[PDB]
RNA sequence: GCAGCUUGCUACCUCGAUGUCGGUUCUUUCCAUCCUGGCCGUGCAGCAGCGGCCAAGGGUGAGGUUGUUCGCCUAUUAAA
RNA sequence: CCUGGGGCGGGACGCCCUUGAAAAGAUAUCAAGGGCGCGCAAUGGUUGACUCAAGCGGGUCGGAAACUCGCUGAAGAGUGC
RNA sequence: UGGGGCCCCGAAAAUUGACGGGGCUCAAGUCGACCACCGAUACCACGGAGUACCGCAAGGUAAUCUCGUAGGAAGGCGUUG
RNA sequence: UCCGCUGGUUCCUUCCGAAACAUGUCGCAGCAUGACCUGACUUGAGAUCGUCGGUGGAGUAGAGCACUGAUUGGCGAUUCCGGGGAUCCCUCGCUCGCUUGUCAAACUCCAAACCCCCCGUCAUCCUAGAAAGUCGGAGUCCGGACUGCUGGGGUAAGCUUGUAGUCCGUAAGGGAGACAACCCAGCCCGUGGUUAAGGUCCCCAAGUGUCGACUAAGUGUUAAUACUAAAGGGCGU
RNA sequence: AUCAUUCGCGAGGAUGUAGUACGAAUGUCACUGCCAGUGUCGUAUCUUACGUUUUGAAGAACGGGCCAGGGAGUGUAUCUU
């Protein structure tokens, strides 16, 4: 099932669980990661899509995943701290006769997001700031968007 | 004094774009209106902004207009002897001077025609698809209006 | 006849400045050939890039 | 399917704001209008009496008789003229 | 993402009929190349493999069951 | 009869509410959420008197499962479905 | 290091074929502007026809009259008696 | 015989000119009634397709968490209701708040732009007859398309079903190679001129036009359109 | 048109010449013996028949080989206008 099914914008939210049947549960699991109780990391770098786009509970844990692992490698257990900010709040549906009755039963989740909306932040000191990039790019790699890289904090400790 | 000169035709517009047309009295293509600057015209001409291209006009370009192209019922033109039979003015420089310092009405013209149907611009205008902040010939004008109306002479 | 010609024009998302050395006639034939040069390398109308100053150097 | 009730469509044409519900002023439900007078029908959903149908709310209709404590009311919808009973609860002179 | 060669979806054309599957015969085309030609890597010693690139000039067969397409099996074969 | 051919399934085939429906009105689909084919001489009318849910503190094997006191409480209750 | 323009890789289909074709490289492509010209039955002018309304008539007005399927209305042409 | 089903139905000009929609129907290839077209008459002074200002309706967009529900950690407490191995000797998930991070067709403390009723105003029409009324004749209830509404549904569809405007249907002529509905334009006949859209190297009327740059890929030489290939990458420029 | 002056980086623009010479046409005077029309062919632009079913017809949707003739809203009763 390719993200590009659920991907395009075309139609209006549905999100109130009440009233449908049957959501399967997310797959991503957490939503902080690295040094939850600090606070003090001085660069703060992000990643924004750049376009109105749906991504999938699936595809936000891979991304999640990849940049976790880099940055674990790369920083150490606590020497980063990561937020990924969206929920997956949209209800994907499918159809599975042919096209009577065609209101599809809910097969996922999945976040609406818009153009410039912040999807990860990650947090790190000044030496860590192009392993957090690195990871960031790769976890930007699994997302059904086209995805940018901005400096959030620590513009001028970086250059 | 608003000049408003209608540019584009009448197929594929909205019926209250074309009504207002009509209340301006602009039917067809190249034809010209002159109306008083009070907010109901400026309302009128900005609805109407996206098929007629309009602007203060000088007295001299109203009184070329009111020679070459004024017309009297019966498809009659105006002439000098008219203008100063009828008015009190005596000649029509005179007449579009008092006109555009509002102290005088194109109304006080017996059975002259409100319309004025202009020629086709010479070398052509800037084009109806773009207006005149991109470079087009739709919308305001301001005083460069004139210019367009000495080239639809 | 070299000309200064500072201002910002916009680089897609973002606002960028710029003070570009232009060789021109005059000033606003600098101006002209700004507003043709960053066009030509940005794709951005005339609308799009705002010439701040023109100065002769 | 889709019902044809008179308070179909009306979960927000018959609300009130947050800090009006409850008892209204009564000032409004005993207020007078005379032959002619041109009023709107904003109808108050906490008198579930003398109510026109909310189609109606919104619209100004001239005042034409009385019909106890109700008024009559010429009221434009699209081309027809409606005869409207309305208490005046849900009614309110047009200010000039 | 590509193709439209599987199956679906749809109902735009054809119901004053566009003869329906498979095989056979004959011609042609594509390359995403099975062999044949030229290359590169290798956890390539050689023999022989594995992976990839170019390349459509030629070849790509004979048989048992089944109407079969497909598939299974047999013995050849550079490959079938 | 409807029907993304027909059939099978179902009734969107009568009535009522929310969304769809794009802040007047109207607005389709085998669109989404659904409900109704009743119950009640009181579960009705009127008058009087009161104020609910839920928390906090006090009160005896009356236990953090009763009843009662005080404080908060525009309603978070109740009003048959 | 970030943000941009154009281009390249990614990029494989079946008869020989499609920027309309030829062809085109400081362009005959793209981007930002500009100049002149060509080009309708549009618009202007003249003449003419019909139409609507008015007028006893003569005639007057028409920028606000002149496309048209289903279809309504009016006036005419033709055949035989 | 009958059929709601198929085919045909013969001269000219002139004036006007739709509907492919609603409700009922053993209704769904039909019909009735209404909307819409057309003709005539009566009546006799207003009407509102547009503007501007004002009195009113907003609960959509957007925004937000104040209600209803969702939703992410950190921090502080519920000495409460509860998961773990006799003084319930001590471990602690939910629950309730202060901060972070997210949401909603069927949430709203907020809240547009359109739009709607009414009043005034200008504007247009109107005694060469406004609005209204009465009567005669119908056609029509297979529609389709473009541009928006992220319209609904759908993986999508030159799919299906809505809505506002405009078109084709019934729309010439000019231009896009051709193009029902894309651009100009609505069009009585003849002549002359100037323009619109679009184009100006040749085919093909007019530029081998000007200025400033980019592209080396024949990339491109393709307004809209379903007739135009993506993610990713490039010390190509 | 040509030329003069001026502006513009440039292609070109503006002013004057010039609303001039010309110009649809309307009259008039000479000259001429053809013209209109018809058939066929050529050059230039345009047009994929007709009727029908159709949202959409040049359709690879239906109908006609051709020509002549025949070939379709009529009467009674009743109602309305």
């Amino acid at each position: 099932k390719p993200g590009s099914m659920y991907r395009n914008v075309r139609q209006r939210s549905f999100t109130r669980r009440k009233y449908m049947g049957g959501v399967p549960g997310s797959q991503v699991i957490h939503y902080d990661m690295g040094d939850k109780a600090n606070t003090s990391f001085p660069v703060k770098i992000s990643l924004i899509v750049e376009e109105k786009c749906q991504i999938r509970h699936t595809a936000l844990e891979a991304a999640r995943i990849t940049a976790n692992r880099h940055l674990v490698a790369d920083t150490g257990k606590m020497g980063f701290y990561m937020k990924l900010r969206v929920y997956p709040h949209e209800v994907i549906r499918e159809n599975k006769s042919g096209m009577r009755r065609a209101f599809g039963k809910n097969v996922g989740t999945a976040a609406r997001v818009k153009p410039m909306q912040k999807i990860f932040t990650v947090a790190v000191e000044k030496q860590n700031f192009k392993a957090a990039k690195e990871a960031l790019w790769h976890a930007g790699q699994k997302l059904p968007t086209p995805c940018r890289i901005v400096v959030d904090e620590g513009a001028e400790l970086v250059q | 004094m608003y000049a408003v000169v209608r540019l584009r035709g009448q197929v594929n517009v909205r019926y209250t774009i074309e009504d207002t047309m009509k209340m301006l009295r602009l039917h067809k293509v190249n034809h010209c209106v002159f109306v008083p600057e009070n907010p109901h015209y400026k309302g009128m001409v900005q609805k109407v902004k996206d098929y007629v291209a309009y602007g203060k006009i000088d007295a001299k370009t109203l009184a070329e207009v009111l020679e070459n192209r004024g017309r009297l019922e019966g498809d009659t033109r105006l002439t000098e002897e008219y203008i100063r039979e009828n008015t009190d003015y005596d000649s029509i420089q005179a007449f579009a001077e008092a006109v555009i310092e509002g102290k005088s009405s194109l109304k006080d013209i017996p059975k002259l025609k409100p319309v004025f149907r202009l020629h086709p611009p010479r070398k052509g205008h800037a084009g109806i698809k773009r207006t005149v902040q991109q470079g087009g010939v739709l919308g305001n004008h301001d005083e460069n209006i004139n210019v367009l109306l000495h080239k639809m002479r | 006849k070299s000309f200064i010609v500072k201002g910002k024009f916009k680089a897609g998302s973002t606002w960028e400045k710029f003070t570009k050395k232009i060789e021109s006639q005059n000033e606003k034939n600098a101006t002209d050939k700004t507003y043709s040069i960053f066009g030509s390398k940005h794709g951005v109308k005339r609308s799009q890039v705002q010439i701040e100053s023109v100065a002769e150097e | 399917t889709n019902s044809h009730g008179e308070k179909r469509c009306t979960r927000y044409k018959l609300q009130k704001t947050v800090r009006e519900r409850g008892i209204s002023p009564v000032s409004r439900a005993i207020q007078e209008f005379e032959e002619g007078q041109m009023v709107h029908i904003d109808i108050d959903p906490s008198v579930q009496k003398g109510m026109p149908n909310p189609k109606f709310q919104g619209s100004t209709g001239k005042v034409i008789g009385q019909r106890g404590r109700s008024y009559v009311l010429e009221v434009r919808s699209g081309n027809a003229m409606k005869e409207v009973f309305s208490l005046p609860q849900h009614l309110k002179p047009q200010k000039y």
